[PDB]
């Protein structure tokens, strides 16, 4: 009848949903995947992220509450330049553009506004993409892996990926987690079979991008919140990324951002006894990284009643092998947990 | 033993009364068990398909208030009988499917379960067919009336959604569309847009359809059986009441006149903008909406609305009455005790979306309702199928208090607020509002400033009332 085989490979498939709030790193993730178990737009994307990043860092000198001056004070025009191209739909990116975005990235004003990026809206890969334009102001160059798993493209809408590790089949959605993209979720709440929760672990200093006023780890564990008290999600586990470790770990190292500032009772917080550090690391980073993982089991735990489960990894998505660590982890759970229906 | 294979029998009429041929006999040769265990966790069970090239057909009847004016609710229903059944044997000629019939509104699909590759001329010839059954109607029967038809094609998911009152309906955008276009319809005409006209392939007398206020057209012509017997009950109370099932088994046909019986609608209001065809179709969209429905069919299983009746749900639209059981006025009861509970059916159903919201993140379903009593008609339509319906100027009111109203909040009319306030409920003054055959009409809101400082909005005498979507209204007002 051609609809039995069919309807037993579909239900033989993995339905992998990403949530999470919005450039947490789900499609990093989902990029990450196609590079483990799987041409010029890119190029530009990048592009448009080098743009964006030299522009917000170069209105947000000003726009501070303390303005942050040029330490040269003579690259004005320049300044003067890059709020000029500021708002245009098309730019073709002249050797001028390049020569000037490398100008104030050289200054230290330009730096010392960027090292307050928690006060603002910025992109989460500036540092990486000045350095990696200064490589590619020329045009002959391929991006590599590590250039495409750094663009930031926002997903807005439900994108899918098939992708098959050693003859079992995935089938995971890809969703955009901005606030007025969540009406979609409800859309893949059907016969899924766990939910990949991702979280930006080092947003703690920030706020997001609706209204300036909420900070994004608390939008998380609010939205964490909405879809674990969820009544058609209240038969389905929800494994727990913890997503951009490193990050985390030189915001801990620097000293300059406090969580006890943010989040008040870090001060008060020892890290636990089963705590399984990674080798060579600082506890203080431990400290936080186990003080997160706690405020979501916190969540987790508080309800529920036995019928699904919460799974916290911590996890990078810009490096390959430990996504590759970390999904092999999470496929012998999804076994067990689409073995549990 | 034989008595098994007639309660087999009934059960099939009432399974073919409900759902087209094709889906009918696949639940015949029971398909789906988990579906034959329903009949008997996260989602409840739904059945949509996602169908492309189809032809949608609306048609209503132009000058139906005076047509039924003097009439005695029986010869009303039987003439109705009448002109339905000539457009059943114009379905069954022209092999287009019809869906179903609300009002003075008689709507058809072309071939959406079976896919047929001269959709388009089935359906405008049986609107062709249907402008020369009613001319011939009004020869015969002596009633100045015709109709205006309007069909549009494209895709269509259809299925049933809810699980009490269910039945086989159509849904799109699509279905929308040929909706305005039998609105913005002359009488006489079918009133064609270009999805039809691009294989329609012009053997017809087409004209520029032009609107008097985007390329549309018209055309003018040229203990087994313990269990079968519950099933074939649930089904039997499934498609009408129990009261005129009674009175329909030692009769032929049924027509019953009631004097007082409130009615409400209850539109959800912002589901076009949920409801983004992005995605797979987006029949998990009315996947959710089967959930929103479902919650509300599972308030008529209470024990203080079993005198509540659901007559059924038009898209997102929500249609119920009472006092039609009410045969026995008691000792011990209040004569409008029916509007007392209708009214807190209504009042529930505003708390049913509130707790439905919390499971919806960061979005928010609004619903606004519409409430009326007064004398209405009920009746059967047909025979070999059934369709329990009622008819009035009770019911416009009320579908026009669900298109005129304020979401969030319930709106009265004037008599339904002469009888409302005297069981000690509050209401505020929301303004006057035209309505057709009354005029300027008297209104009233149920939740005492639900708002922060702006109760009243009086200025509101829109005469162009034309809906973009499949409503309540359809079948009302012609
Ligand atoms: N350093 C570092 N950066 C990361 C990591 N994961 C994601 N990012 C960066 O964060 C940015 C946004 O990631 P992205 O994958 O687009 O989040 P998203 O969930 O898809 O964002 P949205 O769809 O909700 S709008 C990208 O620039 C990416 O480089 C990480 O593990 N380490
Ligand atoms: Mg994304």
């Amino acid at each position: 009848k051609q609809l039995q085989k069919d309807k037993q490979v579909y239900r033989a498939t993995h339905r992998l949903l990403l949530l999470g709030a919005g450039e947490s790193g789900k499609s990093t993730i989902v990029k990450q995947m196609r590079i483990l178990h799987v041409k010029a737009t890119k190029v530009q994307d990048i592009k448009n992220n080098l743009k964006e990043a030299i522009e917000t860092i170069v209105a947000a000198m000003s726009n501070l509450v303390p303005p942050v001056e040029l330490a040269n004070p003579e690259n004005q025009f320049r300044v003067d330049y890059i709020l000029s191209v500021m708002n245009v739909p098309d730019f073709d990116f002249p050797p001028e553009f390049y020569e000037h975005a490398k100008a104030l990235w050289e200054d230290e004003g330009v730096r010392a506004c960027y090292e307050r990026s928690n006060e603002y809206q910025l992109i989460d890969c500036a540092q990486y993409f000045l350095d990696k334009i200064d490589v590619i102001k020329q045009d002959d160059y391929v991006p590599s892996d590590q250039d495409l798993l750094r663009c930031r493209v926002l997903t807005s809408g439900i994108f899918e990926t098939k992708f098959q590790v050693d003859k079992v089949n995935f089938h995971m959605f890809d969703v955009g987690g901005q606030r007025d993209e969540r009406r979609k979720w409800i859309q893949c709440f059907n016969d899924v079979t766990a939910i990949i929760f991702v979280v930006a672990s080092s947003s703690y200093n920030m706020v997001i991008r609706e209204d300036n006023q909420t900070n994004r780890l608390q939008e998380a564990l609010n939205l964490f919140k909405s879809i674990w008290n969820n009544r058609w999600l209240r038969t389905i586990s929800v494994i727990l990324f913890l997503n951009k470790q490193d990050l985390l770990a030189e915001k801990v190292l620097a000293g300059k951002s406090k969580i006890e500032d943010y989040f008040p009772e870090f001060a008060r917080y020892t890290t636990p006894e089963d705590a399984t550090p990674e080798p060579g690391e600082d506890p203080r980073v431990t400290r936080a990284k186990y003080f997160i993982r706690d405020e979501f089991l916190r969540i987790s735990t508080a309800s529920g009643d036995g019928r699904h489960y919460c799974y916290p990894h911590f996890t990078c998505a810009v490096d390959t092998e430990n996504i590759r660590r970390v999904f092999n982890d999470c496929r012998d759970i999804i076994q067990r947990m689409h073995l549990r229906q | 033993g034989k008595d098994l294979e007639v309660e087999k029998a009934l059960k099939e009429r009432m399974i073919h009364s409900v759902m087209p041929r094709i889906i009918a006999d696949d639940l015949m040769k029971q398909g789906d068990e988990e579906s034959e265990n329903s009949v008997k966790i996260a989602f409840r069970p739904f059945k949509m398909q996602q169908i492309e090239e189809v032809s949608i057909l609306f048609a209503d009847i132009v000058g139906f208030t005076k047509m039924s004016a003097n009439k005695s609710a029986h010869a009303l229903v039987g003439l109705l009988n009448d002109l339905f059944g000539r457009f059943d044997r114009l379905c069954e000629e022209t092999k287009c499917e019809k869906i179903s019939t609300l009002g003075d509104c008689y709507y058809c699909v072309a071939g959406c379960p079976e896919p047929r590759a001269d959709h388009a001329y089935c359906c405008i010839e049986m609107g062709l067919g249907m402008i020369r059954a009613i001319e011939q109607f009004c020869q015969e029967k002596k009633e100045m009336v015709n109709m205006r038809v309007g069909v549009h094609t494209g895709t269509v998911l259809c299925g049933i959604l809810g699980m009490r009152r269910f039945k086989f309906d159509v849904w799109s955008n699509d279905v929308n569309l040929a909706n305005l276009m039998e609105q913005l319809g002359v009488a006489g005409k079918v009133h064609i847009s270009e999805a039809t006209a691009k294989y329609l392939d012009d053997r017809y007398e087409m004209e520029d359809g032009k609107v008097t206020e985007l390329k549309t057209y018209l055309i003018a012509g040229q203990t087994k059986i313990q269990s079968m017997r519950d099933q074939a009950d649930w089904l039997l109370r499934n498609i009408i009441p129990y009261h005129v099932a009674e009175q329909l088994k030692v009769s032929q046909t049924y027509s019953k006149n009631h004097d007082s019986g409130g009615v409400i609608f209850a539109s959800i209001v912002n589901f076009s903008e949920f409801y983004e065809e992005n995605y797979e179709g987006g029949k998990e969209c009315y996947r959710v909406l089967n959930e929103l429905i479902g919650d509300f069919d599972e308030l008529l299983s209470k024990p203080d609305y079993s005198s509540i009746e659901k007559i059924k749900t038009i898209g997102a639209t929500y249609m119920a009455a009472s006092g039609l059981n009410a045969t026995q006025c008691r000792d011990g009861s209040h004569p409008q005790e029916h509007l007392q509970i209708l009214f807190e059916f209504a009042k529930e159903m505003m708390r049913v979306v509130d707790d439905f919201n919390n499971n919806m993140l960061w979005f928010n379903f609004k619903l606004r309702v519409g409430f009326n009593h007064g004398p209405l008609t009920a009746g059967v339509i047909g025979t070999t199928k059934l369709l329990y319906d009622i008819w009035g100027d009770t019911v416009n009111i009320a579908s026009r208090m669900d298109t005129t109203g304020v979401e969030c909040r319930i709106q009265v009319s004037e008599e339904s607020y002469r009888v409302l306030s005297k069981m000690g409920y509050e209401f505020d003054y929301r303004g006057t509002v035209n309505v057709k055959g009354k005029g300027q009409m008297k209104t009233y809101l149920y939740p005492k400033c639900t708002d922060s400082g702006l109760v009243p909005q009086h200025q509101l005498s829109i005469s162009p009332d034309i809906r973009v979507q499949v409503d309540g209204s359809i079948g009302r007002s012609p």
